[PDB]
């Protein structure tokens, strides 16, 4: 999707809150705690975490919602 | 002698050479061509002219 | 600029009711400047430079 | 400067706006190429080390 | 490095004028002009 | 011309201007008012601090670029301490209040 | 060898450039035709008289 | 009734004041030197700033204007001071010559 | 920073020259006067007791010579930036502005009613900033840090 | 030749008869058709002008061709405003015919010629009184 | 470029490295070239092709009479493609060709209809590209410039972005392509000097010998001739431009099989010039035609032209004008640009702050738009007006309870679609200027319009976004402010109406007294007459002045073209409403009139005298005309007690004397008033400039306060007195107004608040003040917009509107309860105080407000926080008195952020903020 974040938007309303979001997972991919769950096309992670956020399996509730999971997790 | 020269030639007098200094009949003659151009027999000169 | 007498008018501004006021500076190369002017009333005033 | 065969056409979009279009054949004559004679100075002073 | 809001500003008066400077400048010289010391 | 690092000047830590020296262009108002046209807050904040006058922020940066991670410290700007000690060697007491 | 853009004439009142095209190909024109009077070898008078 | 009061008033009814008129409409005694900065700059926090001659065009004079404010102490202190012609010797070497 | 300590008491220019002259119209003295005061051409009567003399009244030269002949002591009047500081710190903000308020209630004038309002406002902002009138005059001077005047 | 003021409408110059008085109806109908006429022309100039305007007006990217584009409409604009100040004067000569008091001189009682006001159907005064106002004119200007 | 509004001719530009995570993602999401195609001013497309582009598609499209192939019969475009380049055919021939394009007939599905079209093998070829969605009928035709910006605007409005960009990516391509197939130059004989250019310039220079031959004559001064011959030779460039165009237009008579034909030209320049890629018919007068008239340096008009052209060659004289016209030119140009500048400033600095902070305010309030209808037609529809906005309340069918737009619905282009279907005429939409939140705007109150497609989001820095749209044009307004007197589209005539389209006629805000014959002659100064056409809607629109005899009334259809009204112009009659004899009041001889009497017939030139000319003993006597009956008694104006005694003001011309039954409806007394009667159009730079800073204009015009019985005063002083006196409030409001004032009311007349009462110039602050806020902020708009689309820049009035809610910050209490009674202070701190007191038991008191206009730059001066203010007002002023008053700044706003160099409050940062604010006085 680094062409038109036209559907992301279309996603998430804000277009603001959207880049903030998709900073938040593409900070949490760069320094490598987690994986893309999309498959790579040797891309960057900032078109990934796009393209992550346009099919929906990550917003600002999912990534609270795994954050405190994985929290909840690692203290046990 | 540039100035006088200007000077001579506003006025319209064959003389070109003058004495530096403003002798009192060119003043008076000054005044005259004032009331003149006040009355509108003459065209007023512009500050752009070559 | 060259030395010598010049007359200008100032029209146009000059009281915003017309009153195209004349005047004649004779300006030397080196020295204090002589002005003759008018004013509304017609009147010939002197001014040192 | 120098006299070039110029030919007005427009030849896909390469000289869209006021760009101008050339062929390698300028360039192979060598017809365009200036010599710039550059001037350098190295000076050399006294600290006080 | 504060995390900071609001900055005040008001008249200073002598006492704190006193409170920021840390020594008295008596003499106009600058430096030694021999050693380019202060 | 292009210019990535380079010296900076002596009062006013912003980088030299010009070819002799490195160069390094000069973000004005009008791009200011360009760029918060957008929502565009974070480069905005970049370019006026971490990008110019800030030293401890632009090292830091320069650290973590070499590192492979980008974040950022914005810090505060050196014209805006200059303004402060400036005022401040008036009569003119001006703090950074806190709450 | 270049090639200039034909939108950039009408609208910039320049015309000169055009005619000045026109008649400095007719001069190269004039050269060619020497040059190849030339390139034969064919007497002084002809190209005298040309 | 003075040789101010009809200036201020044109200053303001008239958009400007040329050099002409400030020089003229002097009084008779603080004219040293450059003594006019002052009534010049208090004239400023009205809009003039009129060029060499007076010149004109330029539908911007009315910005500058509102650029300088209601608290108009400045017109009782110019009143005053060119009421009184007490000698404004502001340059310590006139003082200290007395 | 470093600081200078002065031996003379000088005045802030920014709070005399500036068009509206906040010293001026605190001490309701026109600037003139101020002007006059600080370039030592005429004194100022700082609490002149039970004379004939107000306490911002100026005298000049020979009338001040005239009267500490005539009235030695109980008589204090003096020149200068610390003679304005010195009326400055005397004066009761509080006090003058709770006369003030006396003064609306008992003043029924459309213009004057007006100003005095306006002096009451000026009055009541000063004292709730809570800067005292005597630090519009400055005693110690601070100095720039070196860095920002190289050398 | 259509070139004229008369041209502007199918009228042909008049002609006073004989024993004709000055002002009659004839002549009346006559001028105020000729007026009408070239107000309305003015104004229709005056509409396409300003649909010109309208269409050319664009954003150059050069600042030797903004003013080449910026330099016929400043003379456009000029001839527009005298066309303006001059439909005032259409005006007040329609209200003077109106009104029946048209085509004598308005500083002395002489009446103003016949073919005169065909020249310059807007004439106000007679041509020695025109004059002397000219010479006034252009001295209290000048 | 155009976006850039670059050059390649040694311009340059810069290139910046965005750094972190963050900045790389806010480049590529907001930033990026691909996700603004729309221009923020208005909503239409930026990207458009250019020049050369539409060079090429202009030549693909373009038919001929005949070629190769005509009449063939292809089963498709590749077919086409296929047959042009074998060269078996020619890239333009009128062809039969089958076609399969795609329609959104269902909830967005594709429907294929297939069938024959007759086209053009290029467009065809053209007709390749185009994706699904669109119709065929788009390319089917020239493909000008203006043709082509349609395309990708509907490509947009159909299908979307994605497409959109594709789409004009191959637009680019194969334009390119086929304009370097095309081959099209310009040579020297390209431009053809029309045939009878001498012609016309023999007979202009006879009309001047003719007219220099008169001269001689003593028929005309100096100046008659000066002028005269301008003018005839303005006509004669402007014919001779007119005869070129016609030769060049369509000079190619090329032939059929047999007999011949005459067609569009194919003129290489011709192209250049109707394409709209270079060139209008202006510059290719002056290459072919004569280069008409010039002006010297002091603007005027030298008599004698050029008459030559660019192709011919110019001598010394003329060329030595042109250098003077074309310098003056180019000096101006710089300055011109330069001021611009400082405009945008101002204009800025005083809206930055403004952000949209709330998402919904719930505001019942709106403004009203409607399609201007100016007179004969719709100069600007409903549907570009209201495009984007919120609805303010629902909107109902011609038939009451049908609501089809339920409450606030944003309005995209399908809710116009059905809008239109219906025939509404107005409907209030939500505005920035009357939205409720404090400290910014709603989102609804904006709306959409944008780069983007969508509602504005929550965060974006609005007021900047404004200042910016409309600062960036304002380079194609001509410099010098300009002066036109046209209003081409008047009334036709000032006396006569004229109905353009046959409907049904419908009467607003009047009262008629019907006459004798039984007309409705109308006694009201408001009144308007506008025209319901077959499907019920607002056609057209006249003014019908006071005292008009009408015709036909209300109802009955009126057909093309029929004189509706009629009244002499320069005549206020007065119209009695009862009937019976005129009885004179205080008219003596020689006190306050003059005897001009007339004989049988009853005429009269009565001049009621005012002081001045009144007599010592005249000085308070109100000279009237008394209505009376056969018996002598009052009689009463219908149902109201008061006799209808008419202060006759000066001049009146009293016809109908003592002794004639006026019927209900006679005019009593035809009074002459020659005022002026057309509206000057004003425009260029400096007027918009002045408009925004609110000076009150020259001889301004006068309303009214209060209503009730209007009444004269001292008499004669340098300013006649007019005393407006209310029937139920208190009497005593003077309003003391100079002699030159012409008044529309007469003196025994009960006006309302607020109409107005002298002609001329409305100052806004009146406007306000009387009329409240919504009609100040249309004027504003109104008088702006007139400039800008004088030249042809779009600008959506949102922008302004903002800008104008900027202008409206300041209020002024004139009640008490918590203020001081008199300070000029933000509305907003005064709404919060109200709804303190009213949410509270106490009213404390409690306080009234009226509204105060400031022109921008007062506007920016108010600002709170320091740290703006000494950034761009005089530092040491503002710095002093924060000092003094130990001001505290929370910074809070956009520029004392930057100066700090912390996060904006817009956009991105905005939830940064945001959160700040949720920590502190919080846990
Ligand atoms: C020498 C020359 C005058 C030549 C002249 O006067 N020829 C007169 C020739 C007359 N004739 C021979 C032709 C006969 C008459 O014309 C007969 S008739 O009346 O015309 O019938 C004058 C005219 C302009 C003068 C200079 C300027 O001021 C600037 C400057 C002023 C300083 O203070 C001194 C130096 C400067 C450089 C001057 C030098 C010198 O002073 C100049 C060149
Ligand atoms: N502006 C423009 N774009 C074109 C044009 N032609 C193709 N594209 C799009 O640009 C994108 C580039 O894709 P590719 O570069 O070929 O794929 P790749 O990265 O894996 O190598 C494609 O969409 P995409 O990036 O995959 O879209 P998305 O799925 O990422 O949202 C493609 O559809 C064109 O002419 N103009
Ligand atoms: N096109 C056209 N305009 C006319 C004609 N006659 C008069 N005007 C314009 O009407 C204006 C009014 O002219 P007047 O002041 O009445 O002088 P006038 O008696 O000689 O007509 C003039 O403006 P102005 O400022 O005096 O002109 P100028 O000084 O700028 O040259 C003039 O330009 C005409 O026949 N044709
Ligand atoms: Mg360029
Ligand atoms: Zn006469
Ligand atoms: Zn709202």
């Amino acid at each position: 999707a680094r062409v038109t974040v036209q559907d992301a938007v279309e996603k998430i309303g804000n277009r603001f809150d959207l880049v903030l979001v998709a900073a938040r997972r593409a900070r949490q991919m760069q320094v490598g705690g987690k994986d893309p769950l999309v498959p790579e096309e040797n891309d960057k992670t900032t078109v990934i975490a796009l393209r992550e956020i346009e099919e929906g399996l990550i917003n600002n509730q999912i990534l609270d919602v795994r954050e405190r999971q994985e929290q909840q997790e690692q203290e046990a | 002698a540039v100035g006088r020269m200007k000077f001579n030639r506003s006025l319209l007098r064959e003389e070109i050479e003058g004495s530096g200094i403003l002798s009192k009949d060119d003043i008076i003659d000054v005044m005259k061509k004032l009331i003149d151009i006040r009355n509108g027999k003459g065209e007023v000169d512009d500050i752009d002219h070559l | 600029r060259s030395p010598g007498v010049f007359f200008d008018s100032d029209k146009g501004k000059t009281h915003s009711s017309g009153k195209v006021l004349y005047n004649a500076r004779i300006i030397p190369y080196r020295g204090s400047w002589l002005d003759f002017e008018f004013d509304p009333k017609d009147n010939l005033f002197v001014r040192i430079d | 400067g120098q006299n070039m065969r110029v030919a007005f056409m427009p030849w896909n979009g390469y000289n869209f706006e006021d760009s101008i279009l050339v062929s390698e054949r300028v360039v192979q004559e060598d017809r365009f190429t200036t010599i710039h004679i550059q001037e350098l100075a190295c000076v050399s002073r006294d600290t006080k080390l | 490095t504060e995390e900071f809001d609001a900055i005040k500003i008001a008249l200073a008066s002598p006492d704190m004028i006193r409170s920021w400077s840390f020594g008295e400048v008596k003499k106009p010289e600058t430096i030694n002009y021999r050693t380019f010391k202060p | 011309h292009a210019r990535s690092t380079g010296s900076y000047s002596l009062v006013t830590q912003q980088p030299l201007g010009g070819k002799a020296q490195f160069g390094g262009q000069r973000f004005g108002e009008m791009e200011v008012w360009a760029l918060e046209a957008y929502g565009a807050a974070y480069t905005l904040q970049e370019m006026l601090t971490v990008k110019s006058d800030d030293v401890n922020g632009r090292t830091k940066m320069y650290k973590n670029i070499v590192d492979g991670n980008h974040q950022m410290e914005p810090g505060m700007p050196e014209s805006f301490n200059v303004l402060l000690k400036e005022i401040r060697s008036l009569g003119i007491n001006i703090e950074l209040e806190d709450e | 060898d270049i090639v200039l853009n034909p939108l950039g004439v009408p609208s910039r009142m320049n015309i000169g450039q055009i005619l000045e095209t026109h008649l400095g190909m007719a001069a190269k024109g004039i050269g060619d035709k020497i040059n190849a009077m030339l390139k034969q070898q064919q007497e002084v008078a002809k190209l005298r008289e040309f | 009734q003075s040789q101010l009061k009809l200036l201020v008033t044109r200053g303001k009814e008239q958009g400007y004041l040329t050099y002409a008129e400030v020089n003229d409409h002097l009084p008779e005694d603080i004219v040293d030197s450059d003594q006019i900065e002052d009534i010049i700059q208090m004239i400023n926090d009205m809009g003039i700033q009129v060029m060499e001659e007076a010149p004109d065009a330029d539908d911007l004079m009315l910005a500058e204007n509102t650029a300088d404010e209601d608290a108009a102490e400045a017109a009782a202190q110019v009143l005053s001071s060119v009421e009184s012609e007490i000698g404004r010797t502001t340059d310590p070497v006139r003082m200290y010559m007395r | 920073m470093g600081h200078i300590e002065l031996a003379s008491p000088t005045a802030h220019i920014w709070f005399l020259k500036s068009l509206p002259s906040r010293i001026g119209l605190l001490l309701d003295m026109p600037l003139r006067d101020i002007e006059r005061v600080l370039y030592f051409e005429s004194y100022v009567v700082i609490e002149g007791g039970m004379t004939n003399l107000e306490r911002q009244q100026i005298l000049t030269e020979e009338q001040y010579l005239d009267a500490l002949e005539e009235f030695g002591d109980e008589f204090d009047a003096k020149m200068g930036a610390e003679a304005i500081q010195a009326l400055l710190k005397s004066m009761d903000l509080e006090q003058e502005c709770e006369q003030l308020r006396e003064e609306l209630n008992e003043t029924n004038s459309e213009t004057k009613r007006k100003k005095l309002t306006k002096r009451i406002k000026l009055l009541e902002a000063f004292v709730q900033s809570g800067n005292k009138p005597e630090w519009m005059i400055l005693t110690v001077l601070p100095v720039l840090p070196p860095d920002l005047r190289p050398l | 030749s259509s070139l004229s003021i008369l041209a502007i409408a199918g009228v042909e110059p008049y002609q006073e008869k004989p024993g004709e008085e000055y002002m009659n109806e004839a002549q009346l109908a006559h001028f105020r058709r000729i007026l009408e006429a070239w107000r309305n022309q003015l104004r229709d100039e005056v509409d396409r002008t300003v649909t010109h305007m309208q269409d050319e007006a664009a954003n150059f990217p050069d600042p030797v061709d903004r003013a080449a584009q910026e330099e016929e409409f400043s003379l456009e604009l000029r001839n527009r405003d005298r066309e303006r100040k001059l439909i005032k004067k259409i005006e007040k000569t329609l209200k003077k015919v109106e009104d029946e008091d048209f085509g004598y001189c308005e500083s002395c009682g002489v009446e103003i010629g016949i073919r005169r006001l065909e020249a310059r159907p807007t004439a106000d005064l007679c041509i020695d009184c025109k004059t002397l106002a000219e010479i006034r004119e252009k001295q209290m200007a000048g | 470029c155009a976006a850039y509004n670059a050059d390649f001719d040694g311009d340059q530009m810069a290139v910046h490295v965005p750094l972190t995570l963050e900045a790389q993602l806010e480049a590529r999401a907001l930033m990026m070239s691909t996700n603004n195609i729309l221009s923020p001013a208005n909503g239409e497309p930026i990207i458009v092709p250019s020049q050369d582009v539409v060079l090429g598609l202009y030549y693909m499209t373009r038919d001929c009479v005949n070629a190769k192939g005509e009449g063939m019969v292809l089963t498709g475009p590749k077919e086409a493609e296929r047959l042009y380049r074998s060269g078996l055919a020619s890239l333009h021939a009128r062809v039969k060709v089958r076609i399969t394009e795609y329609e959104k007939d269902a909830n967005g599905e594709l429907v294929a209809k297939t069938s024959l079209k007759d086209t053009t093998v290029g467009r065809a070829i053209l007709w390749m590209i185009v994706p699904k969605g669109l119709p065929y009928s788009i390319v089917n035709q020239a493909l000008g410039k203006k043709a082509i910006s349609k395309m990708l605007n509907t490509c947009y409005r159909i299908l979307g972005l994605k497409p959109t960009v594709i789409f004009a990516d191959q637009i680019m391509y194969t334009g390119f392509a086929y304009a370097a197939r095309s081959g099209a130059s310009v040579g020297i004989d390209d431009m053809v000097i029309p045939e009878k250019k001498h012609e016309i310039i023999s007979e202009a220079e006879a009309e001047v010998a003719e007219i220099q031959e008169q001269f001689q004559s003593g028929l005309v001064t100096a100046g008659e001739r000066y002028n005269k011959v301008i003018d005839i030779w303005a006509a004669a460039n402007d014919r001779v431009s007119k005869a070129m165009m016609d030769n060049l237009q369509t000079e190619t008579v090329i032939n059929r099989d047999g007999q011949e034909e005459k067609q569009v030209s194919f003129n290489s320049i011709y192209m250049m010039a109707d394409s709209g890629a270079r060139g209008s018919a202006a510059q290719i007068r002056q290459l072919a035609g004569m280069r008409g008239l010039m002006a010297k340096p002091d603007g005027s008009i030298i008599e004698t032209p050029i008459t030559a052209n660019f192709r011919e060659g110019l001598n010394v004289l003329q060329y030595f004008i042109s250098t003077h016209g074309a310098r003056k030119g180019l000096a101006d140009t710089a300055l011109k640009t330069a001021n611009s500048g400082y405009l945008t400033r101002r204009l800025v600095d005083v809206a930055q702050d403004l952000v949209v902070t709330e998402d919904d305010c719930g505001t019942h309030e709106g403004i009203m738009m409607t399609p201007v209808i100016e007179g004969g037609d719709v100069k600007e529809p409903l549907r570009d007006r209201v495009l984007g906005r919120v609805t303010a309340e629902d909107v109902l069918k011609p038939g009451t309870a049908d609501i089809l737009v339920p409450r606030n619905t944003l309005l995209h282009e399908q809710w116009c679609d059905l809008l239109e279907e219906n025939s509404v005429d107005a409907v209030k939409v939500r505005s920035v200027v009357s939205c409720d939140t404090d400290f910014g705007v709603c989102a609804h109150c904006y709306g959409r319009d944008l780069a983007r497609g969508h509602i504005i989001n929550k965060g974006e820095a609005i007021g900047v976004i404004a200042a910016q749209s409309i600062g960036e044009p304002g380079t194609q307004l001509t410099m010098r402010t300009f002066h036109i007197g046209g209003a081409a589209s008047r009334a036709a005539a000032e006396s006569s109406i004229q109905v353009k389209n046959k409907g049904s006629i419908k009467l607003s805000n009047v009262k008629s007294v019907v006459n004798s014959s039984g007309k409705l002659v109308i006694t009201s100064r408001n009144t308007e007459l506008k025209l319901i056409d077959e499907f019920g809607r607002t056609k057209e629109s006249y003014k019908v002045p006071y005292g008009a005899v009408l015709a036909k009334g209300d109802g009955e259809q009126v057909a093309g073209g029929e004189t509706v009204a009629n009244w002499d112009p320069h005549t206020m009659p007065v119209i009695t409403e009862v009937s019976g004899f005129v009885r004179f009041t205080d008219m003596i001889d020689g006190q306050t009139i003059t005897r001009q009497t007339d004989e049988l017939t009853g005429l009269s030139s009565l001049v009621v005298l005012d002081s001045a000319e009144r007599t010592a003993g005249g000085k308070d006597l109100r000279p009237a005309l008394k209505i009376v009956d056969a018996q002598g008694n009052d009689v009463l104006i219908p149902g109201t007690d008061m006799p209808a005694q008419y202060f006759l003001p000066g001049k009146a011309i009293v016809q109908l004397e003592d002794g004639v039954q006026i019927s209900s409806g006679d005019t009593l007394a035809r009074i002459p008033q020659e005022s002026g009667g057309t509206k000057d159009i004003t425009g260029g730079l400096p007027r918009v400039a002045d408009l925004f800073e609110a000076r009150r204009p020259k001889e301004p015009a006068i309303l009214a306060e209060i209503s009730g019985i209007v009444s004269f005063g001292k008499e004669t002083k340098g300013k006649r007195r007019l005393v407006i006196t209310p029937v139920d409030g208190s009497d005593p409001y003077e309003e003391m107004i100079p002699k030159w004032r012409q008044l529309n009311v007469f003196e025994g007349e009960r006006v309302e608040r607020g109409d107005v009462i002298s002609d001329g110039p409305e100052a806004p602050h009146d406007i306000l003040r009387l009329r409240g806020v919504h009609a100040v902020t249309r004027y504003i708009v109104n008088e702006v917009q007139d400039v800008y689309r004088l030249q042809g820049v779009k600008i959506n009035d949102k922008h302004i509107e903002v800008i104008v809610r900027q202008m409206l910050r300041k209020a002024t209490i004139v009640n008490a309860g918590s203020s001081d009674f008199l300070e000029g202070e933000q509305v907003e701190y005064s709404r919060v105080k109200i709804a303190n007191r009213e949410l509270e038991a106490n009213g404390k008191v409690g306080a009234t407000y009226s509204r105060d206009l400031l022109g921008i730059t007062k506007a920016s001066l108010a600002t709170e926080s320091f740290i703006s203010a000494a950034s761009f007002q005089e530092t040491t002023r503002v710095l002093t008195e924060a000092a003094v008053a130990g001001k505290r700044d929370e910074l809070r706003g956009l520029k004392e952020n930057v100066i700090v160099g912390r996060l904006i409050p817009a956009g991105t940062g905005y939830a940064y903020h945001q959160d700040r604010m949720r920590r502190r006085a919080a846990g």
